[PDB]
């Protein structure tokens, strides 16, 4: 259940539910497994957002152990088809999927918090069938690999052949050690 | 502008401010011009089915009817005791509104 | 679990939801598995924005692995009988039935996201039963399966052989070369 | 979910969800498998269209697998009782009932699409019991055979031995070929 | 999902289901197995209905397989009780439970559609355990099925001898051999 | 679903559901198997309308075919409890439970339908455990079958030992039998 | 589903559903398995009433066959927490838990309805593991068995030795035979 | 369900529902198990809370049986973040997790019910796959582990040896033996 809540304003008064109040304030979340369904949702809220005004920064929390490549893919090409700038929030964990569009967020913007886990690791998939069709399925798998690879070093600058060798397998990643690596610009413990 | 009975004013309030333009004469004010504004606020609000008497809506309108026709008014002597009559079928009444959403309409 | 926005009009404040806001604006989005019930959910919008303005273009995002042929010809018919031209938009992944939906829209409105995979393959069946009755289905899928390489050369441009010999299998094309292959004509990397 | 659209009048603004704003204008969608349940929804929306309109035509529009036989003679027969023409346009395909729908629409109203299937077969049944009670059910479901054969006979203008023939087993056809049937009167391939 | 219609009045405009909408003219829909749940939801209507104005004559569309006999007879026993008439039309098919309350109805006011199937068949049941407790179920089951026959005696018309050996067995009766067997009294084809 | 109604008041119209409606008619309805649940919603519905009419007799339909005898209880103690008049009247069937809460009801308003049907019988349980646990709850048991033989034995006004023969074994009683045994005062068989 | 009920409260009309209602009374149910949802349910709602008259007596109504000890030990303690007095009606059933619960209202105020079965037993638990965790497990549920027995002892006023020597095992109480106890106070028969 | 009430103000008269009445009042309910959606509900709500008022503390009611490490991180990294200080009070148990909550609140502000039970133990988690994936997944718990030990001293006050030896396994603490080792400040008995 989600809680309501009301938002007084001279106008008049307004109810909201807990994530459509902060839909307004240009916040979106992004917790649970990563699929098509969950995933649309947030590319319409991004799409919603760029209307009202494409001269403010859209904010993503991120929350989830991953899932789906192609659903994580079309956030990703969404944040940065449209020109605001996401800001992306690492909260609690960022899989693979989730750690790939904590770093996709705008330079600069890329936040995490202090005691939150990264974990980057190769596309995960499987095919059955005739040896044929294998090999259509395992070139494809790769290609997939190879170009979330060099998405991740455009992003977090490091070089192709250590994202690879660090991609190889899990990795799991500190707040401290994100900033590093590159996945995220600054860690946020307390609000000045 | 209210139906007559309510605390609102009254239609006939409108031809008070022509006899004072015009010397508080009779003669001289059955041949004047009047410039309703606002006219689209008394429109109904939403209210067709009259659930309840529009006196600031339909209830002006239903007032004006006989005056912008013509009809001999009742007006305060000076603004009840004599009820000056002036006679309202050879003045002018332009009325004039903003019709907000009447675009739609058409 | 879908939030709501707030329209603001000279009418007053109006309440939606994230799709049916995005609705307004001649969006539609095809999501999931294609089956009836959402096929007829598109179907219907399709007709609905026709009303509204047959002249202004309407944009559906296409992001699903494909679903049933019958559900997916008649969005297909209907997107082709509409007097307006609707844009089809790439994200995340287009299959058999997503891919014949996303080059089916009107030529140069045909957009593709830089990540995005593309799958055009054979359609799939099957039937248990005596051999008269395999005969008639084995026979029906062979003529949808011609009547689909038809409409797809046609809007492709791609001869009728060469996609016959493409489709056999399956075949992953991403957002560069689904272009040129005649799927879609541009890709959308920032707003312009 | 159903998306919600507003429809401008002079009263004001209205909100109907994406179904109910068609009905209004006279159209009933017949999607999924025709059952007891969805037909008294087709049934009900049939009846109150023509306490509206008893002179305006009602559209029905047939996507479904077919279904149960008492379900679909139920539309069968309110098409038939009420006195505006239902015109009945398939879209994706119309099996069985589907396809008995599709034919039962008054003549020259009769459309489908140009990508479309019509499946057409004897009735489907099963009982089992006691010999006394298979012989009761066996020449229950053969009565229904000569029945609706009897029907589509005369909706679509043939012969009831050509029927019979054609319906012994499943038989698939076209738009085009609807057309000469006599299952449909016209094909509507763009809007003029 | 039930589709929602709009009612225009004097006193203003107002939404209502489709199935709201028909009970304000007295319509009353019986579909799917009968049970308690759906059967006293119908009482309600019925009693709901006999407070408006209890001088209309109240329509009943039955279209079910049947059900629990307890909760038949609960409509049956409204039924009578009430002193309007309730009109019942059967659509599609009629079952045990169906065509007994289809046969329920007022005397000149039971009607059914051309191309429905009516079915009646004693009374089914079951219980396990001591033979004390069976003897006693097997008192009680025989004593509803000699109930019920007299019941469909009187209103059919026809003896009880001949309900009871039209009953031992599965019978199905089409629209014109109900109407001949007393179950209905006429048949409605076309309006006016 | 449940229907709407719409009730006609010197204020204006309002919107009532089917059992909302009824209830303020002071028509409370008892279907299905009695639970905990909806015996305190039942509960919570007498009292609601004792505050309001203390005077008014509430009237409650039995339609369930018994349950939880705990659960009926609280149901019997609160009609006892209110000051106002319970009247029960026989929809369908009433089992132990049903029963027990139909003959509960104020003396001279208890009805029961032409062919409704009831039955009594005495407590069912079970335990599994250790020899002493089994006696406590053999113990207990015993208790509530006597409690309820006494208090049906009160309300039907026949000889406790009577009453404790009729109820070792499942007893089936007609309308007009309950009135004989004292289980109802009369039969409603028509409005006047 | 639950009733909605109107009040003709002062300058308006509202509708609220049958729980709601009471609530608005100070009224607060307590049905089914004691468990962390409706537990934490139940102390929002007593934790309300506080704050509109943190004078006037709470009733709450117990019918749970019991649950988890740690939910219903938090509305235990906000019952002794709050200045509100709370009273405590049981009816049906109240195990364990429930009957912790009833004897947990003010002095003079806990009430019990004739025809109501109280069971107070140890606590129930149980763990699987290394006997060291065994250990642990063993000395919590031994340690809670005693804080239980001691506020037993508080509230009904029995020597601690009695309760936890009549605890040993289920122990089933009539309303009479709790009031001698001392888990409730007085018995609730008629309105005087 | 969850109960409705009317709060009273200068605007007029406003439904709530029970939780979102009390979040008014800065009071949040973390039941249940501690995932990652109900986590994410948790954060909107401080957030939100934040905004309307940064200089009023927060209450946060924590009863949960523990759940997912990162989810609960989430919560704790919000508390710390946002200005406002977060009182915790644990009503029925606080887990592992929920006890790394509660005692996560502004030091002074944390109390305990006299009857709550407090656990903590040592993270649990799992794998299976090679040794050299495993090894990764094993060494991350520790961290993990130990980062979590380090909260815990740091906000209970003691040794971070001492934290490590009485969290090697399940260790219960009551609300007096709470206060003694830090994990909460003082106890609520009763209201003054």
């Amino acid at each position: 259940l989600v809680p309501m809540v009301i938002e007084q304003t001279s106008r008049g008064e307004r109810s909201f539910d807990i994530y459509s109040r902060l839909l307004k304030e240009r916040v979106i979340f992004l917790t649970g497994q990563v699929e098509d369904h969950m995933a649309n949702l947030i590319v319409a809220q991004m799409l919603f957002l760029e209307a009202e005004n494409p001269e403010k920064d859209i904010y993503l929390y991120i929350n989830s152990p991953g899932g789906v490549i192609t659903a994580g893919m079309s956030i990703y090409d969404t944040m940065q088809f449209i020109k605001p700038d996401v800001s992306t929030i690492c909260m609690g964990q960022a899989a693979s999927m989730g750690a790939f569009l904590l770093t996709a967020g705008a330079k600069g913007k890329r936040f995490c918090l202090p005691n939150s886990r990264v974990m980057i690791h190769q596309p995960l998939g499987g095919y059955q069938g005739q040896a044929t069709d294998i090999e259509i399925h395992a070139r494809e798998i790769l290609k997939v690999k190879g170009r979330m690879n060099e998405l991740m070093a455009l992003h977090t600058g490091q070089s192709l052949e250590q994202i690879e060798r660090d991609t190889e397998r899990d990795r799991f990643l500190s707040a401290p050690e994100a900033v590093e690596y590159g996945l995220v610009d600054s860690i946020l413990t307390h609000r000045n | 502008l209210t139906e007559a009975g309510y605390v609102g004013e009254d239609v006939e309030n409108i031809i008070q401010k022509l006899l004072q333009k015009s010397d508080y004469d009779v003669q001289k004010a059955q041949r004047g011009i009047v410039y309703i504004d606002e006219i689209d606020k008394i429109s109904r609000k939403s209210d067709n089915p009259s659930i309840t008497r529009d006196v600031s809506g339909e209830g002006v309108q239903q007032a004006l009817l006989k005056l912008i026709e013509g009809t001999v008014a009742a007006v305060p002597p000076q603004g009840q005791q004599e009820f000056l009559q002036v006679d309202t079928s050879k003045i002018l009444f332009i009325c004039g509104g903003a019709f907000a959403g009447l675009d739609k309409v058409i």
